[PDB]
């Protein structure tokens, strides 16, 4: 809770959005001096989206260990929406634990079944769903504007949740998150195949000339398949050319469908 | 448990209520009634018997009527039973409602059942790319093998009436299911109308004053439920002239009431 | 419970 | 169903006749079929007649058909239930159609009592041999319908009305006499048809002027059975808006004036025969 | 308790030779489950974790199954047989919890795996789930796809499945977080189907010489599975005879016959 | 310890053997192919150790001689013998359609060996699904595994299923293989040789009659079917009972024969 | 559609363009082919798919194809689109060797109908050829052999050998095996042992589905007789003794 | 809060014109109900997202008082229900005790469901529990100085039950601003935040194009933090034209030839 320990060394990527994720994070927090000339307190709130294991996760984790910030895991439909009674009393006893604590923050996820379509009126319906949503929703500005809490949500789909809580005052912001271009194709070989027996003075942009449209996540498999040949050879240690044998199947082996 | 039908109520209607169609009112008694009254006669030769049919034609003609007093001179079991409440909410719930009426029927043989409507429930095609539309041909099916799958009853067989008799699947429409199909068109011809006509008004008040040939062969393409309508609307041609029994113009005031509609629709832009 | 599920429905 | 048990909310409330116009003949085309099996039906057998069983309307909308569907409860102070042809569908098949077993038997276990049944253009298709996956249940939701009202269910001491802005489009099979044994349409009348619709809101309200109607009723080959009540209100809309509580008719004509054009810019749109 | 008539504990008789002849993935189930669990310290050589789970391409009637009737005996340790339609329960909740209880068991069997067939039943990317019922059905997806992957320290175990379609059914959750790879099978090549069918009859008389390596050819796209019928169908025509003798005709009556059945398209243009 | 209710199926021939079939020998002959093997020389193919055939399909026309091959088979079984009729989608409560069958085969191999029956399984077949359809293709799915990979080794060991229906190219091809089946055998209508056959065999137990020579109808008559045939045989009698004679002529066949499609009957041949 | 570049006109965000690459997705249906360039000789070969016995074996449209005494054409897939090609290609040969008082090479052969099908691609109404080809045969009065393959997209890459069509990846690496820039084979029949052996994967020992022809300097051309042939698939059977 | 009735321009016409048609609910029936001539039981209208409807149906509760209290069918859309159903109905007799307090429900009705048949799916419990509530209401000429009403998305979409047309349909489509207008009401969302005024918004008011109501709050709000994006407390003025195209961030990606 109060240490991810992900770094900025850790992601490669397209990486842009920190600096503008390092924008609500710091100055409520260490100096709205900067804008007390003009609209002092001036952010309130803001949120994410992208396709699914894009860093959109990573990326807050990225910086919770950052400025001390000590976060949450109880998170989404996992731990709130199966073993349920009374969500909001937690949420009640949430704030209790939050109302004068410092230095932490919300996130969340898993929020399309959790409060994005409203049932439309069918699927049987569900009410604790919605009254936790909306005992949230109280505890929401409670003191916010003047304090010194942060918010962030998250989706795989932002349109696919609810726009009708989106009154605002309550929300700022939804930032996108896409594949990178190959540089942020490029910084991740250092990271990922780095931590495996492989050789050095290796060139590692040609597999990312290799791999367009893509995310991340997937090239640690592409790295659990790269160290599969000195394997197969029952050779050692990993040539570049065992990525484009991988490449071949992984990619063009994949967009069958 | 579905439902059967005795003397608490009947159709309260006769072979001599109505009239014409002749042909078909016998054709029809052969098959159901005669079986089940005059047996040896034709066990003599021992032949199976013909058995349950079809009947279609244009809507009315008393496609769904002649039932009615034949159903009153059945002398064996009988129903009150259409085709579109066998679907139902849930899935199984409509091949389970079915299955067990010839069970019924078994369990009361011998006897026989009707459905009033049916083209719903039978298509050319079993249609396929639809969670819903596959689940009536299940109804389809099952009767289609309850019929004549393997030792279904003595009784004759399911009686069909639709509007139309091409939509249907021909698995159906074959001998053993539906060894007689029967049409019922009207077409006016003249060696009938003199009668039912004067059937229909023989049973009703009458002036013995009145033309009654004013408009017989003046029209001639006509149908068998709209001309109760005008035999209908005579009497109303009368009371709005609080009249206590009709008179002659009444018919010739009335001929045009119901029919007259030929042809006004969009005439010069129809196609040029 | 005393039931479990099954339905049917259109579509459109 | 219970929401058989919520449709029935006025089904006696007498709002007679005298508050109509233009329909003085219709309705003596309909005062004579309906209430004469329900008040005398001997007659019928008086004379030797299959009785009715069934009616309709047409004629564009806004016009007073609905008014007509009711002010029958006015003579008779017998019963009625109100329905549209809309409010019927859902997901589950069959639970739309059972409904209209549900309902012709509600009828029978207490009458005098008859049906309204608006818009059924929506339930008055031609039976087309190529469908949809899911258009043809509403067909089959129609022919219980088709059947009951004449099926081999004998039926008596009911009555059914319906009506549409569209009578094109339906099954013939519904037509078939013995189904519904006379129809009707209503049309938008001619100027003094039009124009004891214009009164009666004035014979409610407090008039003040003389009658000044033969040269506004010359704007009033445009309008339809139904913006007048409107144009009525509309008068002392603002006749009041000068704070002036005691109405004439010298504002009336900036409303009627008015409403024309708004009414044109998206008016006479179909008439359907 | 609940899966001991589920728990299946037979010795099967397939196996290699028993095989009709596919290489070119006999290993790599090795690579997926054995060489994991032969030398896991080689993954550390690597410094990986070997891999997990597989799920099979469409071809039906390709050997999409018979590997798992390989395994069997050349598995050398645990396994299970377990298939989809078994989940499906009267009740609600009675479903679900039995993927907690059988991992235990799994937990029990350590060096035991599993097979699965017949997934098409849950891998389903389309949950409006206008009822109750299917509600749960997707229920009966998330504690799985939840303990699959809720469980880490696969130490031992390798939780697969296979299908004969996929392209338009399965969801989503493909993430190597989840499940890693996915492996073909499909119809075979000439040489391919050459290694298939002698080995089949080397159980069987020959009683004359009839060089089949010119019977079949790559143009005909048989399946790999209508040549036991073919090795059959012949003795069949000596059911057709008092004769239990063998002749090349009878395989000739026998692909034209099976194959009057099978599809042929219209060579129109030439093309 | 005793099984569970809803095999009852599981029950007695009905009245039928194989005179009654004619025509089809060679067809005939096939479905036993599959049935002597195992038993007249099991190790015929087995200690020639070959491999062991099993179940088949056959399907045709509506009314081409199915359903009665399947019944008078049992007839000469020395086995035993079950029965369906689309009840396999009872779908309430989901699951138990999948119980249903797994306890189907469990009681045959607790009573094997013992050959079984389908019939109009055209409803079960499909799988091309986008959004609705499912809530059976479960009860597929399962069938399918039903006999492979879990009792596979076993499965279709001495079961021995068959399967009738008609429309062979809707369904799955998963199902058609020589997995799970061997000959997608067929039943084309009848030869102008073969009708005459079975219009002398239902015409058996009809009278003490004369003059006849009862194929040249068949050549008043092209492929119909050697089903519908029963009918022009039916209604001969029918019409000379309709007049009383209880001995016949050919001159009612002659009529019959005329009755059915002459009414069951377009110059745009654009086409050359 | 007199104009309209329907979609061979629209490029595609990946880059190619629909109607091509379906082109030569399509041609893989049809009759195989192949060729081969040795020491001195140059040699070809095609299929005959197999016909009930009736399609007319002496005056069949074939797969080889004459332009004059020292060029050939071979083919696959469409066969409509096939005859044109043929057609306006010899017309330029008369042509070429009128205006300009000498005949042909090869060079300047492949060069027109390779960049013909890109005016059948890069204009309006039009369909592209469905369709790849290859040339064969020397230039004059020299030793050097050459073949030169042409392929819709209007591509020409010349080889040593090559083959089209259906199962070509199938054959084309037992080539590479065999054949090599190392070292041609000595002389004709040598090519030939080679060329046919290659086919036998996808040919179920069909000896008239087969038809060759050989190319020698001095334009001797020549098609090759059954008998011939047919002595060649056996003796190489009999070679399979092990 | 207490914002003034306009808040949202100068759009006079429409609200100096409106509350014409409310004054009768509102007062007036020394003659009106001594006339009992027709009175709108809650003013319904529609006009798309975008504008400032609710401020406008808000603003207009600043002279008649109503409490911060407004839910709408998304309130309505639970398991078995029926007891929300139960609330609409119990909503006005609630309120009627003393109170001219009017709650503003929300209509986007078949934006769950499809509507590939125009007999549709309007909406269980609102179309039934609308009428009692409409019915049989009246209101006093006071304390019930407006109609409790609401609005949709689009008038094309309905299944008008009895009287959902029969007097209650009062609706304006709200005409989307000019020029003229626009660059005053930019103006009001930078009242409390400062710049430089080296170019109004009366210079952008010729540059806008396809704006409506709403999405222009996302123009300032971001545009004053572009300023400060840069810290500069002095407020620049020019970030409005490289954060208005950020409605959809354009992919400005190097423009090669242009
Ligand atoms: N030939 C006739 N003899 C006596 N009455 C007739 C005759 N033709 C029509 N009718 C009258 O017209 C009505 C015809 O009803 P009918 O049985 O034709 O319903 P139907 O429209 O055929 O039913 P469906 O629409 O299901 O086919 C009867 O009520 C009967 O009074
Ligand atoms: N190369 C081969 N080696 C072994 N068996 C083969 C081979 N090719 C075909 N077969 C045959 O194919 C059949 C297996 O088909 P396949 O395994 O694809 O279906 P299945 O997996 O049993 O189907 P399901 O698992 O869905 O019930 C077996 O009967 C087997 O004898
Ligand atoms: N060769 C024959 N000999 C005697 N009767 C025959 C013969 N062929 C067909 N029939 C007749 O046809 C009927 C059987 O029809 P069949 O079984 O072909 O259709 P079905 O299978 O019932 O329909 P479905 O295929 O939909 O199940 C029996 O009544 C039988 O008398
Ligand atoms: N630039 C990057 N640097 C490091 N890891 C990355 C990068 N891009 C993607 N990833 C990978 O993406 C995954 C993000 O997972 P997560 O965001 O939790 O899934 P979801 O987005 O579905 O919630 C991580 O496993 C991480 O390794
Ligand atoms: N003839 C009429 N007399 C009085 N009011 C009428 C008349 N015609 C229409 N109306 C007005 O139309 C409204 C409803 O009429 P209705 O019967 O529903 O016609 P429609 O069905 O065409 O809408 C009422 O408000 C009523 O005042
Ligand atoms: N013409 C306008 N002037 C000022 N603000 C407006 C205008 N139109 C919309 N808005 C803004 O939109 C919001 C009000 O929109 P609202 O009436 O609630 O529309 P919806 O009901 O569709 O959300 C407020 O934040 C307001 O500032």
């Amino acid at each position: 809770e109060e240490k991810p320990d992900v770094t900025y060394s850790d992601v490669g990527g397209c990486k842009d959005q920190i600096e503008k994720l390092r924008e609500v994070v710091e100055l409520p927090l260490l100096s709205p001096e900067r804008f007390a000339t003009l609209g002092i307190d001036p952010p309130k709130g803001i949120l994410l989206y992208g396709p699914p294991g894009t860093g959109k996760t990573l990326c807050a984790r990225a910086v919770a260990n950052r400025t001390d910030a000590t976060f949450i895991r109880v998170i989404g439909s996992e731990l709130v929406q199966k073993y349920v009674g009374e969500g909001a009393r937690m949420v009640r006893e949430l704030f209790e634990m939050a109302r004068t604590k410092k230095a932490c923050i919300i996130f969340f996820d898993e929020i399309d079944a959790v409060g994005g379509a409203r049932f439309d009126d069918g699927a049987g319906g569900d009410n604790e769903v919605q009254r936790t949503m909306l005992e949230l929703i109280t505890q929401l500005d409670g003191f916010d504007p003047r304090g010194n809490i942060k918010v962030m949500f998250a989706t795989n789909r932002p349109n696919t949740l609810d726009p009708a809580l989106l009154r605002p005052g309550r929300i700022d912001r939804k930032v996108e998150f896409s594949l990178p271009d190959l540089e942020g194709r490029a910084n991740i070989f250092r990271i990922h195949s780095k931590s495996m027996s492989v050789e050095r003075g290796i060139r590692w942009e040609l597999i990312s000339r290799l791999c367009p449209n893509s995310t991340g996540a997937e090239l640690r498999s592409v790295c659990t398949e790269a160290g599969m040949f000195a394997i197969r050879a029952r050779r050692k240690v990993a040539t570049e050319k065992d990525f484009l044998k991988a490449v071949d199947k992984v990619i063009s082996g994949y967009k069958k469908f | 448990s579905i439902s059967v039908m005795g003397e608490n109520e009947k159709p309260d209607v006769t072979y001599a209520d109505v009239g014409g169609l002749d042909m078909q009112k016998q054709e029809i008694r052969e098959a159901v009634e005669l079986p089940l009254v005059q047996a040896d006669l034709y066990e003599q030769i021992g032949i199976d018997p013909p058995r349950g049919v079809l009947l279609y034609g244009p809507p009315g003609t008393g496609k769904t009527m002649l039932v009615k007093a034949v159903a009153n001179s059945t002398k064996a079991a009988f129903i009150r039973v259409n085709g579109s409440e066998f679907v139902h909410k849930y899935l199984g719930e409509g091949p389970r409602m079915v299955r067990d009426v010839f069970r019924l029927a078994r369990e009361n043989a011998p006897s026989i059942i009707f459905i009033d409507e049916v083209d719903s429930i039978a298509t050319k095609r079993f249609d396929a790319q639809t969670g819903s539309d596959r689940e009536v041909q299940r109804i389809l099916i099952e009767l289609l093998t309850q019929m004549d799958g393997f030792d279904q009853s003595t009784n004759v067989k399911v009686i069909m009436a639709t509007n139309r008799a091409d939509t249907l699947d021909p698995a159906l429409l074959r001998p053993g299911r539906l060894d007689r199909k029967i049409e019922f068109p009207s077409l006016r011809d003249r060696r009938e109308r003199r009668l039912i006509f004067g059937t229909i008004a023989s049973k009703m008040s009458l002036a013995p004053e009145a033309d009654l040939d004013s408009l017989i062969i003046r029209n001639d393409s006509l149908s068998g439920a709209v001309i109760a309508a005008i035999m209908q609307e005579a009497g109303l041609r009368a009371v709005r002239k609080n009249r206590y029994v009709i008179l002659q113009s009444d018919l010739e005031e009335a001929y045009a009431t119901q029919v007259k509609t030929d042809n006004t629709v969009d005439k010069f832009d129809f196609y040029k | 419970s005393a039931r479990l599920g099954g339905a049917s429905i259109a579509v459109q | 169903d219970p929401l058989v048990y919520n449709m029935t909310s006025f089904e006696q409330g007498e709002i007679t006749f005298d508050g109509i116009g233009g329909l003085t003949e219709q309705i003596r085309e309909l005062r004579e079929v309906i209430e004469l099996p329900l008040k005398n039906p001997e007659i019928f057998q008086r004379v030797g007649i299959k009785p009715p069983k069934g009616v309709l309307l047409y004629g564009p909308p806004g016009t007073g058909k609905t008014l007509l569907a009711k002010a029958v409860a006015a003579t008779i102070g017998a019963n009625f239930i109100f329905s549209p042809a809309s409010g019927i569908v859902d997901k589950y098949i069959g639970e739309s159609a059972r409904i209209i077993r549900e309902m012709f038997a509600y009828a029978k276990e207490h009458e005098p009592c008859i049906i309204f049944m608006d818009e059924v253009d929506a339930i008055g298709g031609r039976r087309f041999s190529e469908g949809t996956s899911a258009d043809r249940e509403i067909q089959r939701t129609l022919m219980e319908l088709l059947t009951q009202m004449d099926g081999f269910d004998n039926l008596g001491q009911t009555k059914i009305i319906m009506a549409t802005n569209r009578p094109d489009t339906l099954d013939p099979a519904l037509l078939r006499p013995g189904r519904l044994d006379r129809k009707v349409e209503i049309p938008l009348p001619n100027e003094a048809g039009r124009l004891e619709i214009f009164k009666i809101h004035t014979a409610k309200v407090k008039k003040t002027g003389e009658f000044d109607f033969e040269a506004a009723v010359k704007m009033s080959d445009g309008f339809n059975g139904a913006d007048i009540r409107n144009c009525a209100t509309e008068a002392g809309f603002f006749a009041i808006r000068d704070d002036r509580d005691h109405i004439n008719p010298d504002d009336l004509m900036k409303a009627v004036r008015k409403v024309a054009e708004v009414k044109k810019l998206e008016g006479t749109i179909e008439y359907q025969k | 308790p609940m899966v001991s008539v589920m728990k299946m504990d037979k010795s099967p008789t397939e196996s290699y030779s028993d095989i009709g002849g596919l290489e070119s993935q006999i290993q790599e189930i090795k690579e997926s489950v054995e060489l994991p669990l032969t030398h896991p310290e080689l993954y550390e050589e690597m410094g990986i974790k070997p891999p997990k789970g597989v799920i099979l391409y469409g071809a039906p009637g390709t050997g999409k199954t018979l590997l798992a009737k390989a395994v069997a005996n050349q598995t050398s340790a645990t396994f299970l047989r377990i298939v989809g339609s078994e989940l499906i329960q009267k009740y609600l909740g009675d479903g679900p919890r039995l993927c907690r209880q059988i991992f235990k068991v799994a937990g029990e069997n350590a060096p035991s795996i599993v097979f699965i067939d017949e997934i098409d039943a849950i891998g389903t990317k389309r949950y409006d789930s206008n009822s109750g019922g299917e509600r749960e059905i997707q229920r009966t997806m998330l504690e799985l796809l939840n303990q699959l992957d809720g469980f880490d320290d696969r130490g031992d175990v390798k939780v697969i499945m296979a299908t004969n379609k996929i392209e338009t059914l399965d969801p989503a959750l493909i993430r190597p977080g989840r499940i890693d790879r996915k492996i073909l099978f499909e119809n075979p090549d000439l040489s391919t189907k050459k290694k298939i069918l002698g080995i089949h009859t080397s159980k069987m008389n020959l009683s004359e010489d009839v060089n089949l390596e010119t019977l079949v050819t790559t143009k005909d796209d048989l399946s790999g599975a209508d040549i036991q019928a073919m090795c059959t169908e012949a003795g069949l025509l000596a059911l057709r005879e008092r004769r239990m003798q063998v002749t090349a005709e009878d395989f000739k009556q026998a692909k034209e016959r099976v194959m009057k059945n099978k599809v042929e398209e219209n060579l129109e243009g030439l093309y | 310890a005793d099984p569970l209710v809803s095999l009852m199926m599981v029950e007695k021939v009905p009245d039928s053997t194989y005179d009654m079939v004619g025509g089809l020998t060679k067809q005939i002959k096939e479905i036993k192919e599959v049935i002597e093997l195992p038993v007249k020389h099991p190790e015929l193919f087995e200690s020639l150790g070959i491999a062991q055939p099993k179940g088949v399909i056959l399907y045709g026309p509506p009314g081409t001689g199915k359903t009665l091959l399947a019944r008078a088979v049992a007839h000469h079984t020395d086995c035993k013998f079950i029965r369906v009729s689309g009840a396999e989608l009872v779908q309430k409560y989901i699951g138990e359609g999948s119980r249903m069958v797994r306890e189907l085969f469990v009681m045959a191999r607790e009573h094997a060996p013992s050959i079984i029956f389908m019939d109009e399984i055209d409803s079960i077949g499909s799988t091309r699904v986008e959004g609705s359809g499912g809530g059976d293709s479960e009860v597929q799915r399962t069938m399918l595994e039903l006999l492979n990979q879990l009792d596979g080794f076993e499965t279709s060991k001495n079961i021995k299923i068959i399967m009738a229906t008609n429309r062979l190219d809707i369904l799955d091809p998963a199902l058609l293989r020589p997995g799970r089946i061997d000959r997608k055998i067929e039943f084309p209508p009848p030869s102008v040789a073969a009708r005459a056959e079975i219009l002398r065999i239902h015409s058996r137990k009809m009278n003490l009659t004369r003059g006849i020579n009862l194929r040249k109808v068949a050549e008043k008559m092209n492929g119909c079917s050697g089903a519908d045939v029963k009918g022009v045989c039916t209604e001969a009698g029918m019409y000379a009972l309709r007049e009383r004679r209880i001995h016949v002529t050919q001159e009612d066949f002659e009529l019959a024969v005329g009755k059915v499609m002459n009414k069951n009957q377009s110059v745009a041949k654009l086409f050359k | 559609m007199s104009g309209y570049d329907r979609a061979l006109s629209i490029f595609s965000p990946d880059g190619h363009i629909f109607q091509v690459e379906y082109a030569l997705e399509a041609v893989k249906r049809g009759t195989c082919a192949v060729g081969v360039k040795g020491k001195n000789c140059v040699v070809l070969g095609c299929e005959r798919r197999s016909t009930l016995k009736l399609q007319d074996t002496r005056i069949t449209p074939s797969k080889v194809s004459k332009i004059d005494s020292h060029v050939v054409l071979s083919f696959s897939g469409l066969n409509a689109d096939s005859r044109i090609l043929i057609e306006k290609a010899r017309v330029e040969a008369q042509s070429h060797r009128l205006t300009l008082e000498d005949p042909v090479t090869v060079e300047y052969l492949t060069r027109y109908v390779a960049g013909v099908q890109q005016r059948y691609t890069q204009s309006g109404g039009v369909r592209p050829f469905g369709v790849s080809t290859l040339i064969a045969g020397f230039d004059p009065r020299d030793d050097e052999p050459k073949l030169y393959q042409t392929e819709p997209s209007g591509i020409y890459s010349s080889w040593s050998a090559q083959t089209i069509g259906r199962n070509s990846k199938t054959v084309r690496e037992f080539l590479e095996k065999n054949y090599d820039r190392k070292e041609p084979p000595a002389t004709v029949e040598e090519c030939v042992k080679l060329t046919v052996r290659s086919l036998l994967e996808v040919v179920q020992t069909g000896a008239k589905n087969i038809e060759i022809t050989v190319v020698k300097p001095d334009s001797d051309i020549v098609a090759l007789s059954s008998e011939e042939i047919n002595q060649y698939v056996t003796q190489i059977e009999q070679e399979k003794q092990e | 809060p207490t914002e003034t009735y306009s808040d949202v321009g100068g759009l006079d016409k429409q609200i100096e014109e409106l509350v014409e048609a409310i004054v009768l609910p509102m007062k007036r029936a020394d003659k009106f109900k001594d006339m009992g001539i027709r009175a709108p039981k809650g003013a319904l209208m529609y006009g798309p997202p975008g504008t400032g409807k609710t401020l406008l149906a808000r603003a207009c509760a600043a002279q008649t008082n109503a409490t911060f209290l407004k839910l709408a069918a998304p309130q309505l859309v639970q398991m078995y229900i029926g007891e929300g159903a139960k609330l609409v109905r119990d909503a006005f007799a609630l309120a009627k005790e003393k109170a001219p307090t009017i709650i503003f429900i929300d209509e986007l009705d078949a934006i769950g469901t499809k509507r590939f048949d125009s007999e549709k799916s309007g909406d269980r419990e609102v179309q039934r529990t609308m009428l009692e509530l409409l019915n049989q209401l009246d209101g006093f000429s006071s304390d019930d100085r407006v109609k409790v009403l609401a609005a949709t998305n689009r008038v094309d979409v309905l299944d008008p039950a009895l009287l959902r047309s029969g007097r209650l349909d009062r609706k304006i489509e709200f005409p989307l601003p000019s020029e003229d207008s626009r660059a005053q009401i930019l103006q009001i969302h930078s009242r409390k935040m400062t710049t430089d005024d080296d170019i109004n918004w009366q210079e952008l008011a010729r540059s806008t194009d396809e704006f409506n109501g709403a999405q222009l709050k996302a123009v300032t709000v971001e545009a004053g933090m572009i300023a400060l994006r840069n810290g500069q407390s002095s407020v620049k003025h020019e970030d409005f034209v490289e954060g208005i195209s950020e409605v959809q961030a354009r992919k400005s990606k190097s423009v090669s030839f242009y």
